[PDB]
C-alpha cells in the first residue's frame, strides 16, 4: 500500500 | 574524504545485499525505483495503519579487521504522519539505530536481545503529501560513530516501530591510523 518513496515497487534479483 | 576505508556501502551494492528482514512480509522491504532511467534501490517500511510494530533490518555480519572505531552514514526519508487517513495513532516519525559485535557469523539466526542502542534516528525534514505527489522528496543525512570495537566483526541493525521510512544509503568506514 503505503508507499515511503514515490514510484518504488517490491524487488528482489533474478 | 581521505584516508577512509568503506566496510559497508549499500547504495553501491544495486540491491544484492538481500539482509535479513524480521518479520518478513509488512515489515522493511527491499524496493526499487527507475524514475531516473538508472534504479536505486531502498530498504522501505510504511506499516503505520496498524500499531505495535517492531520492524527490525540487520546488515550482513561485517568483518572488523584492524578497524576500532567506524563511522556510520545513513540517507533517508520520512513521510509526515498527517499523510495518512486518521488511524495513523501509533505513527511515528523516527526509527532507531543498533549494533551488536560477534566473534561468528550468525547467518540466519537474529537475536534482537544482543544488540545494543546507538540512537534514535530523526530527519531534519519530514515530507509532506505534496511534495510525494510531485516526486520531490527530502533526503535526510545523519552520522554516527561506535567504539571502541574489539571482535572479529559486527552488525548493523535498524528498528522501526511504525513510521513510514525510507533507507537509501549506509555507509560504514573507518580512517586509517
Amino acid at each position: 500500500x503505503w508507499l515511503a518513496y514515490p514510484d518504488s515497487v517490491p524487488y528482489r534479483p533474478k | 574524504g581521505p584516508g577512509e576505508v568503506v566496510l559497508l556501502d549499500f547504495a553501491a551494492a544495486g540491491g544484492e545485499l538481500g539482509w535479513l528482514t524480521h518479520p518478513y512480509g509488512k515489515g522493511w522491504d527491499l524496493m526499487q525505483n527507475i524514475m531516473n532511467d538508472m534504479p536505486i534501490y531502498m530498504y522501505s517500511v510504511c506499516n503505520v495503519m496498524s500499531g505495535d510494530q517492531d520492524n527490525w533490518l540487520r546488515t550482513n555480519w561485517v568483518y572488523r579487521g584492524e578497524a576500532e572505531r567506524i563511522f556510520i552514514e545513513l540517507k533517508f526519508t520520512v513521510r509526515d504522519c498527517n499523510s495518512f487517513p486518521g488511524g495513523a495513532s501509533s505513527c511515528k516519525e523516527t526509527f532507531n539505530l543498533y549494533y551488536a559485535e560477534s566473534d561468528l557469523d550468525y547467518g540466519t539466526n537474529f537475536q534482537k536481545r544482543l544488540f545494543t542502542k546507538i540512537d534514535t534516528i530523526a530527519p531534519d525534514e519530514i515530507t509532506v503529501s505534496s511534495d510525494f505527489e510531485a516526486r520531490h522528496v527530502k533526503l535526510n543525512v545523519e552520522e554516527r560513530s561506535v567504539g571502541p570495537l574489539t571482535r572479529k566483526g559486527f552488525y548493523l541493525a535498524f528498528q522501526d516501530i511504525g513510521a513510514c521510512v525510507a533507507l537509501l544509503s549506509v555507509r560504514v568506514y573507518y580512517k586509517k591510523a
